[PDB]
């Protein structure tokens, strides 16, 4: 989605709900994750794609489910298979946890507004 | 470690 909480305003940390539209196409982000069960987060969205269009998550978003399957604790390779076969309409419940999803990218940390920096 | 990247 467009930009919507700027400068320094507190990025939102309750539950959303995102709908995505795209067909028979690629939803156009990537998931990482470690063992199952630590959480499966966004790593990064493509620019043009049917997330950056029709959806609004950010990298730090953990996955909490897909189409109503709860993937809070999914292996990586499952929560995978679901999110590319949940079919035309892709209904993601996400939260923001960039604590958590900065543990995997080198040199990278929380500011106080909640933002991911990576120095 | 034991990390893995897919896109989606």
């Amino acid at each position: 989605g467009s930009p919507e909480f700027l400068g320094e305003e507190d990025i939102p940390r309750e539950p959303r709900r995102i709908v995505i539209h795209r067909g028979s196409t690629g939803l156009g982000f990537n998931i990482v994750g470690t063992e199952d069960g630590e959480g499966i987060f966004i790593s990064f969205i493509l620019a043009g794609g049917p997330a950056d269009l029709s959806g609004e998550l950010r990298k730090g978003d953990q996955i909490l489910s897909v189409n109503g399957v709860d993937l809070r604790n999914a292996s990586h390779e499952q929560a995978a298979i679901a999110l590319k076969n949940a079919g035309q309409t892709v209904t993601i419940i996400a939260q923001y946890k960039p604590e958590e999803y900065s543990r995997f990218e080198a040199n990278s940390r929380v500011d106080s507004s909640g933002r991911i920096v990576t120095d | 470690k034991n990390y893995k990247q897919t896109s989606v």
